[PDB]
């Protein structure tokens, strides 16, 4: 999202800006270490959303979401 | 003739049971803006509020300090971080936070809007680092 | 006339499979999830143990 434009621009048309301007806003991807809410429907607890820190699974045959077995008593 | 796409006819039951006289004036009718408030700011010494900031309040001076790092960067800090969420993080860990804490005690009807005002950099800070 | 069938009542073609079909009840259905906000694809996660 460019600021001088106010207008949001892709990444492919981008290819001659070499750097990245002050105020300008960049949407990159989801990295290790990035909080993330999880939560479990029915939400019946105060646990029932709760924020993790995301570890990126780079196995492309992996589709679900991975969590520590004692993480399971907060959503039940 | 059959029609499948019934709407299921919906029925309220429980009622509630909620416990010279001219036309109207200018004044009655009307004055739908509400009477602007003065801010009666608490005396230091007369405050009642704790002095230690609640984890809502530093959180949402830290969200704040760090939205408007994202669009200005002027940063009294010494050390220099990556990100606008740490850099607001140790302004507040630092006593150099830039906002102030308002906590409005009371309004009243006369139209005061009794406040008291802290300041986060003489305040006990119950965050994690 | 009494025999003629062509005026006769649609609705008495479909015979009562249950006793009191007649009878309005107003209670809300004990097994009907309408207060529990969950999603319709994430139902198994009411799925017992």
């Amino acid at each position: 999202y460019k600021q001088i434009t106010q207008s949001v621009h892709d990444i492919e048309g981008l290819k001659q800006d070499f750097r990245l301007e002050v105020g300008d806003i960049l949407y990159r991807d989801v990295v290790t270490g990035d909080v993330a809410f999880f939560n479990r429907q029915p939400s019946l607890e105060r646990s029932s959303i709760g924020v993790h820190r995301i570890v990126v699974l780079e196995n492309p045959k992996i589709s679900t979401f991975q969590m520590n077995v004692s993480a399971c008593a907060w959503y039940n | 003739l059959i029609m499948d796409d019934l709407v299921e006819e919906y029925v309220e039951t429980e009622e509630e049971n909620l416990v010279e006289i001219v036309e109207s004036p200018s004044i009655c009718e009307g004055f739908v803006q509400a009477s602007s408030q003065t801010l009666v700011i608490i005396p230091d010494n007369e405050r009642i509020t704790s002095n230690v900031l609640t984890t809502f309040e530093a959180t949402r001076l830290v969200a704040v300090r760090a939205q408007q790092l994202a669009i200005n960067g002027s940063t009294m800090l010494k050390k220099k971080y990556s990100s606008p969420i740490d850099i607001a993080k140790q302004e507040l860990f630092n006593r150099k936070i830039p906002l102030l804490v308002m906590r409005c005690i009371k309004v009243t009807p006369e139209g005061q809007k009794i406040v008291e005002i802290w300041n986060p950099r003489e305040m006990g800070i119950p965050l994690l680092d | 006339s009494g025999e003629d069938s062509s005026m006769d009542d649609i609705s008495a073609y479909s015979s009562p499979g249950l006793f009191g079909e007649d009878i309005i009840d107003r209670l809300d259905d004990p097994f009907s999830i309408e207060d529990v906000d969950i999603s319709l694809d994430v139902l198994d996660n009411l799925a017992p143990q």
